[PDB]
């Protein structure tokens, strides 16, 4: 059985409406930029179409697009180095949805997979970039 | 466009009357309760009846009024809103460009004529002996 | 997958509603053939009245080849 | 369909961990927006890439529940699990599952009347029709006249 | 809003009476005299009170 | 034009024979100047003020209703006289239409 | 809850400014006068910060009293001019066979259309922007520039002129016409001046002002150049 | 407001600027700025001053060269 | 509603400057004796800590997530005050349109105080009359004297109070087992390590808990210039 709930949003002016309460622990736990991560799934036509803007963006864009790899464009800055574990992550994310799926109604046993290569995990959190937007070549050459 | 108006040109609150076409029926459709079928005798009035937040559609179109105001990225409109947007600022701007190279070429050369010829090119020479450039403007003579 | 760039899409249409906005048999999106007409009209005018200075102070004489009550003569 | 498609408000994501954008007056860093996608990437590009949540998969147990229990939800919930949920979906799931507030007439307190007011309301309603039977013919009657 | 300006208030308590040290209940001023004189009739209109209802209104001649 | 409400013969018929239209009078009573009292200050005298309005007054029928005061505009709706801040509320023009909503009925 | 409307109890500045209107009329100086001035500039800079601390109020229809408030002054703008129209063509039947010498219709009359169309596509790029959420910093210096040259051009055409406001009913309407265009340009120095990016944007009254009186400005000088110069 | 497709119908993209190689010609891309960004606005800022120019010059032949030779006395 | 403006930044979520700096004492105090600021923080961090915790999450039942979360679960009582509430906001800038009140349907009028004035209009069609206004007084069934619709005062007041939010969240929800600080310092733990921050708000939480500047970084993030 799931109990309605009442959400409200605004902070001074207050709306209230009643909701489910899994929606809005969804709602919530998409509100965590830092943990739940949007990634980009590029294809050949929008890859070319980058290279209008971006011409490195395009190179690295069309290794994550050869590898068919949901990627976040912050690592993808970093695809050259990142590109043995991103295709270890792709098979343990796999894994992970293949067991959650199949699995009875009514079990809800945590997934066995090594979460040592997803990122952003308890196991994983991260790689400190360093930013790439400073300039390397000379104007006078 | 530049001037606001509460009913179509409303970027003060971003208030719509409708919600997007995007979203299916089932998730949200625009307040229309006209064809409502009749209700059965046997029905009892619970709520007020009043028009207002009871009504789901309504309720729906005020939470999504207040919370389509922060989106991830921009909704990129076609290329005729963005033309209307600045179609002052662009005919202007071609105004501009009429009046440096079709009205001064025109205005230089009937300036010069009038030098030697006392009068510009588009007018009638007179022969009543008075002196001087004489009118300019010929059909508002 | 597919994509449309957004620039190029159609515009959206008004919704379908109690309350509906259509703006189809006004016939006051754009000018028409007989704005262009008056136009011509006036072009013509401003020519003509230059051109011919008496057309204003016609000639009196009537020669009809069919008399003046004969369609021809009218116009 | 408002502003002109700019939300009035939104997220800006910066590389550098100590970048300010009002005390720097620099002139190298790019601002990136929500999904991550760099500011020298136009809109009408980055809005035809499609972005999808990733949550960490210990959530999946979790969001199987919600599925098994809610199953209007469960197709929703799939959705997030396989990585395939855009924006536009969470917005769909969203309001699908929004419902108005109720009110009871019957939990209202009625202003005070006796038993026996109480059984004259017919009456009163007859009183009723009368005034007006009787308001609409003086109409007629009064506007001959008078004219 | 939260904190606006609220759209009902109840009204406090008068300030306490004010009393003589005699016990006499202190009088403040009022306009409205008992004029002397040895008329004494009171007129009566009826008059609207609204559209429904009206009133009797009366006037003395004190 | 507007000719009062439309009456069904039906709605006419009495539930006995003795029924007849109610005397209610509907003259509020006598009145006059407002009398205050020497012994009442100012916050006092407002208080006699207030509880002299006609527009609080009502007739009450037979059945426990009350037909109140009404006026065609709202400036006889404000205390007398007009005090600084008159509609805190907002008043409410009701309307009437024949919309109904599946929402507000339960079976 | 809340009230709709948060109620304005006192104000003060009415009395000041009505005050200092009539130290215009008590004047025995004109120096009095020139001070006088700045001190009506000044309280109507207090009235101004009223409007912008009202914004704490966050009424929705505030915006929309103040741009229809500005649409009536902007049409007794133009009904004023329409009036000193109304005078000149009046005694139209009395102009061209009086020795006086008419204004030329090459040289003003061109200068004049190309500068005051530079500074509505100045403006026009001062919306664009605001539109944008986007400031350049040129763009009020290239309006500066361009009311220089205005004030320059205009000083000399009236010391240069060889005619007088007591020669004839024509050149004191033409010096009139130009002067009442010219006390608009003025004021439109006067709301420039303080022509910022403020980060509430399209909420802001005084963009959409600008826009609009900027544009009456610049056709009101077609009309002008019409009648006077063409 | 009556909903209507974009018309432009020329090229999206030209590509990557590459030192203006593999660029179509000049005035093809003229042509092409106009069409994507309207030519109503064109049509409308030129209007007056074609109509007004017009005007004025034609007065070369109707006013002044017509006049000499269309002179009855 | 309409007649509200533009959502402000704190209108989605509240700066971490505002997270009270005694958080021991915020994560103890009952829900009646927290204001909007503190109560904002104790449903972000107590919230926060049960959704960043996954493996928990299955095995908690809805009232314990929605408890945690710091949402009301509905019921007839709340739902009907909560929906008055609505209804009164919408009227502040709507108009005032619904069926013909009757006896046993009067037309509802919502106050706050014992008086609004209302106006009657009439049924549709022909039947409606010019406006006849009145003074609607709580306690008494309004008839209008030439339509004879019924109209009745509905006030929002509860307990020397009127309905809010707040009012109904504090008189129905009942705070639940006290919160553990232990599971604030476990999740902080889980997604904060080695200078990855990825658990922000429970970095701060987790801080002033410990006192105050305490952990890496955190001096010189409160250190401030002006
Ligand atoms: C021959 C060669 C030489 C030619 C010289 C020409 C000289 C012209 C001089 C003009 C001077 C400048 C004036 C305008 C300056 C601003 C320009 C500007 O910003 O334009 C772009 C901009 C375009 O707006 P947009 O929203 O981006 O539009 C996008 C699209 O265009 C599509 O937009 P949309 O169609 O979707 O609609 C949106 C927009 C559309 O509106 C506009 O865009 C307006 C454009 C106007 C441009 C000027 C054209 C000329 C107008 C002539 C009007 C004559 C009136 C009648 C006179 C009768 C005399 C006997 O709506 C608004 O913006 C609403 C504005 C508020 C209107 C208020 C009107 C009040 C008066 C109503 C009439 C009163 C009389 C009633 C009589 C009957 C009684 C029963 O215009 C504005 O936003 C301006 C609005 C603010 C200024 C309004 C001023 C109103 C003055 C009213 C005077 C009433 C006097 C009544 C008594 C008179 C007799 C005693
Ligand atoms: C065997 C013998 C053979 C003989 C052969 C003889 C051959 C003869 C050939 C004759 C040819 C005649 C042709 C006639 C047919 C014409 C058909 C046609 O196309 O008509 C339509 C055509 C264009 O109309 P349309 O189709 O509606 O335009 C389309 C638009 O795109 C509509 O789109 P839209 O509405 O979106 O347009 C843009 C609109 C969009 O609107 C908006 O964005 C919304 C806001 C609008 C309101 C704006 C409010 C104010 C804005 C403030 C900003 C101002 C900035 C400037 C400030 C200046 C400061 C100084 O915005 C604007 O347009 C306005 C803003 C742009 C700047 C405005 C500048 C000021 C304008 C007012 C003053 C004008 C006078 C200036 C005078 C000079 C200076 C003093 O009309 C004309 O061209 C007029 C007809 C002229 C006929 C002249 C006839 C006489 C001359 C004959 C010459 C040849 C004779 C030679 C001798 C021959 C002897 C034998
Ligand atoms: C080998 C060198 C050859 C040089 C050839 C000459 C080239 C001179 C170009 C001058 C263009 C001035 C245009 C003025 C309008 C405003 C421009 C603007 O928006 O600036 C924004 C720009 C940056 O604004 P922002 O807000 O930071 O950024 C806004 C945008 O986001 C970002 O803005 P943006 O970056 O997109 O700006 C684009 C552009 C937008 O404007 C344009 O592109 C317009 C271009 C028009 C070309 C005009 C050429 C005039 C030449 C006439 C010569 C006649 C000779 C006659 C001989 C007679 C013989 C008998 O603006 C500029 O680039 C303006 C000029 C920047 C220079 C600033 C440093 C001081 C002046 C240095 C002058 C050096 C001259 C060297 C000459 C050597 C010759 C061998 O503003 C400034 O840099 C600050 C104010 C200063 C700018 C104006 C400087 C005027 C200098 C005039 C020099 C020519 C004098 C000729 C006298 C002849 C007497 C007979
Ligand atoms: C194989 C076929 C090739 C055919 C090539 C045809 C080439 C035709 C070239 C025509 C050039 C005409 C140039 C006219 C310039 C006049 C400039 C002028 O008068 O400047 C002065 C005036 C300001 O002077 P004031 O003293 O202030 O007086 C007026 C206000 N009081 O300034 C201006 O007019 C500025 C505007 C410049 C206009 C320039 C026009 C250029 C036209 C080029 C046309 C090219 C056509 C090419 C056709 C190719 C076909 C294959
Ligand atoms: C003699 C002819 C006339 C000249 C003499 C002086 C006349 C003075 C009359 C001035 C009338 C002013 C009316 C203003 C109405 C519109 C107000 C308005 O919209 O202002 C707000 C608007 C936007 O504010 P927001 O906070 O974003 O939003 C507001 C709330 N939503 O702000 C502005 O317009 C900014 C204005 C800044 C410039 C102010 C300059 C004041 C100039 C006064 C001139 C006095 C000169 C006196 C000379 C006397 C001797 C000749
Ligand atoms: C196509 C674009 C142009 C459109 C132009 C439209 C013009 C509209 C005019 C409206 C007003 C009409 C008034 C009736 C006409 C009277 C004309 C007339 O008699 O003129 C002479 C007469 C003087 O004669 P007497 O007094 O007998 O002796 C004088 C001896 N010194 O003059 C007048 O009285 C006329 C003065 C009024 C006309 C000028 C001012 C009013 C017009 C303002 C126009 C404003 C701009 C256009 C607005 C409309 C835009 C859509
Ligand atoms: C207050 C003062 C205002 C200023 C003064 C205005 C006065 C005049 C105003 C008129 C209306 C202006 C707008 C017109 C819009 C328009 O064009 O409107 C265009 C419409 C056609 O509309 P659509 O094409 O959009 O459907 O045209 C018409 O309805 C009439 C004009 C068409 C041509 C008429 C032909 C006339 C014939 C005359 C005899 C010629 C003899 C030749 C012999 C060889
Ligand atoms: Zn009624």
């Amino acid at each position: 059985q799931v109990p309605d709930v009442f959400a409200t949003f605004g902070w001074e002016r207050r709306l209230t409406v009643i909701h489910h309460p899994g929606v809005m622990a969804i709602s919530k736990l998409l509100d965590q930029r830092t943990v739940v991560k949007p990634r980009a799934t590029f294809n050949q036509e929008l890859v070319e179409e980058i290279g209008d803007y971006d011409e490195d963006l395009q190179r690295k864009a069309q290794v994550a697009l050869d590898n068919g790899l949901a990627i976040e464009w912050r690592v993808l800055d970093f695809i050259d180095d990142e590109l043995p574990r991103l295709l270890a992550e792709k098979r343990e994310i796999e894994k992970a949805r293949e067991q959650v799926m199949s699995k009875a109604p009514g079990d809800y046993t945590q997934p066995v997979f090594d979460s040592s290569v997803v990122v952003p995990t308890p196991a994983n959190l991260g790689r400190n970039y360093p930013t790439l937007n400073l300039p390397s070549g000379d104007p006078t050459e | 466009k530049h001037f606001f108006t509460d009913g179509a040109n409303d970027y003060v609150t971003g208030w719509e009357n409708t919600p997007p076409l995007k979203f299916p029926a089932s998730v949200m459709k625009p307040c229309d309760y006209s064809m409502t079928k009749p209700i059965p005798k046997h029905w009892k009035l619970r709520g007020s009846g009043i028009h207002g937040p009871e009504n789901t559609d309504l309720m729906k179109l005020v939470l999504w009024n207040r919370l389509k105001q922060k989106r991830p990225q921009r909704e990129v409109p076609n290329i005729n809103y963005l033309k209307d947007s600045i179609r002052l600022e662009l005919s202007v701007n071609w105004w501009l460009m009429s009046c440096i190279f079709l009205w001064g070429p025109w205005l230089h050369w009937g300036q010069e004529y009038q030098k030697v010829h006392e009068q510009p090119p588009w007018a009638m020479k007179r022969i009543d002996g008075l002196r001087g450039e004489g009118y300019f403007t010929w059909f508002l003579e | 997958y597919k994509t449309e760039n957004p620039l190029y899409k159609d515009d959206e249409p008004f919704a379908k509603t109690c309350h509906t906005f259509d703006y189809t048999r006004e016939g006051t999106e754009k000018n028409g053939l007989g704005y262009y007409c008056l136009m011509g009209l006036w072009a013509s005018i401003f020519i003509w009245d230059s051109l011919y200075t008496g057309a204003t102070m016609p000639t009196g004489v009537h020669r009809y080849v069919w008399g003046p009550y004969f369609p021809t003569a009218w116009f | 369909a408002y502003n002109g498609g700019y939300p009035f408000h939104y997220v800006v994501q910066y590389d550098d961990p100590n970048y300010d954008c009002e005390a720097d007056f620099e002139f190298e860093e790019i601002p990136r927006d929500e999904f991550g996608v760099p500011a020298h990437i136009p809109p009408e590009l980055s809005t035809q890439i499609r972005h999808t949540y990733y949550v960490p998969p210990q959530y999946y147990p979790f969001l199987k529940k919600l599925g098994e229990d809610t199953p209007e939800l469960k197709p929703y919930t799939d959705k997030l699990i396989m990585g395939d949920m855009t924006y536009d979906d969470y917005e769909e799931m969203f309001y699908k599952f929004a419902k108005p507030l109720k009110i009871y007439r019957s939990r209202l307190p009625l202003p005070y009347r006796t038993d026996e007011e109480i059984s004259q309301e017919k009456y009163v309603n007859w009183c009723g029709r009368w005034y007006s039977y009787r308001q609409r013919l003086q109409g007629d009657y009064y506007s001959r006249h008078y004219f | 809003r939260i904190g606006g300006p609220p759209v009902f208030m109840q009204f406090p308590p008068p300030p306490p009476k004010e009393y003589l040290a005699d016990g006499t209940p202190k009088t403040y001023p009022l306009h409205q005299p008992v004029f002397d004189h040895g008329y004494t009739w009171e007129h009566w209109y009826m008059t609207n009170a609204g559209v429904f209802h009206t009133v009797y209104y009366g006037e003395f001649a004190k | 034009i507007y000719e009062g409400q439309t009456v069904q013969e039906s709605e006419l018929i009495p539930q006995e024979d003795d029924w007849v239209i109610e005397e209610t009078n509907f003259c509020l009573g006598r009145n006059c100047y407002v009398r205050f009292r020497e012994e009442d200050d100012l916050a006092r005298r407002a208080l006699h003020q207030m509880d002299s309005q006609l527009n609080k007054m009502h007739t009450r029928l037979r059945d426990g209703t009350v037909i109140p005061y009404m006026s065609f505009h709202p400036d006889e709706m404000v205390d007398r006289p007009a005090p600084i801040h008159t509609f805190s509320e907002k008043p409410l023009l009701k309307w009437t239409w024949d919309e109904t909503y599946e929402e507000a009925y339960d079976d | 809850f809340e009230l709709n409307i948060n109620i304005i109890n006192y104000n003060y500045l009415g009395i000041i400014i009505t005050v200092i209107i009539s130290i215009y009329i008590y004047n025995n100086s004109n120096i009095i006068s020139v001070y006088n001035s700045n001190l009506l500039l000044i309280n109507i800079n207090i009235w101004m910060k009223y409007n912008i601390l009202d914004m704490l109020n966050l009424n929705v229809l505030d915006y929309k009293i103040l741009l229809w408030i500005v649409v009536i002054i902007i049409s007794n703008e133009i009904l004023l001019f329409v009036s000193f129209y109304w005078i000149y063509y009046h005694n139209y039947i009395n102009y061209y066979h009086v020795n006086i010498l008419i204004l030329n219709s090459y040289n003003i009359v061109y200068n004049n259309i190309i500068l005051l169309t530079l500074l509505s596509t100045i403006v026009n790029i001062k919306f664009y922007n605001y539109i944008l959420s986007y400031y350049k910093y040129i763009l009020s210096y290239l309006i500066y520039y361009n009311n220089y040259m205005f004030n320059n051009k205009i000083i000399l055409e009236y010391k240069n002129n060889s005619n007088y406001t007591n020669d004839s009913v024509y050149m004191t309407s033409y010096f009139y016409i130009i002067l009442l265009h010219y006390i608009h340009i003025y004021d439109s120095i006067i709301l420039i001046v303080v022509y910022n990016y403020v980060n509430y944007k399209n909420i802001n009254n005084y963009y959409i002002n600008i826009n609009i009186y900027y544009h009456l400005i610049e056709v009101l000088y077609i009309v002008i150049s019409i009648l006077l110069y063409l | 407001h009556i909903p209507h497709p974009v018309k432009y119908v020329g090229p999206r993209r030209y590509g990557r600027y590459v030192y203006g190689m593999n660029r179509p010609p000049v005035l093809r891309q003229v042509k092409d700025w106009i069409d994507w960004t309207g030519w109503n606005s064109v049509f409308g800022g030129f209007s007056f001053q074609v109509a007004f120019g017009l005007m004025i010059v034609s007065g070369v032949y109707l006013n002044n060269y017509r006049a000499t030779h269309t002179l009855y006395y | 509603y309409r007649h509200w403006h533009r959502m402000s930044e704190d209108d989605w979520a509240l700066p971490l400057d505002s997270m009270p700096e005694d958080v021991k004492t915020l994560m103890a105090t009952p829900q009646t004796e927290r204001g909007f600021v503190e109560d904002y923080w104790y449903n972000r961090i107590r919230g926060e800590a049960t959704l960043l915790d996954p493996e928990a999450l299955p095995s908690k039942s809805y009232i314990a997530l929605a408890r945690d979360m710091g949402l009301q679960i509905v019921d007839e009582p709340s739902s009907h005050m909560m929906g008055l509430i609505e209804l009164y906001e919408y009227l502040r800038g709507a108009s005032f349109v619904g069926p013909f009140g009757t006896i046993e349907n009067p037309v509802l009028v919502p106050a706050v105080g014992q008086e609004r004035v209302v106006a009657c209009t009439g049924g549709v069609g022909d039947e409606e009359h010019f406006t006849l206004w009145f003074r609607c007084r709580e306690g008494f069934m309004y008839r209008c004297g030439e339509c004879d619709q019924i109209f009745m005062l509905v006030r929002l007041y509860y307990e020397d109070r009127y309905w809010t939010q707040t009012l109904v969240r504090d008189t129905f929800m009942s705070d639940g087992d006290m919160f553990d600080l232990k599971t604030l310092e476990r999740v902080h733990k889980m997604w904060n390590k080695d200078e990855m921050v990825r658990w922000e708000v429970g970095y701060w939480a987790q801080d002033y808990v410990l006192g105050k500047g305490v952990l890496p970084g955190m001096v010189e993030e409160h250190t401030r210039v002006n």
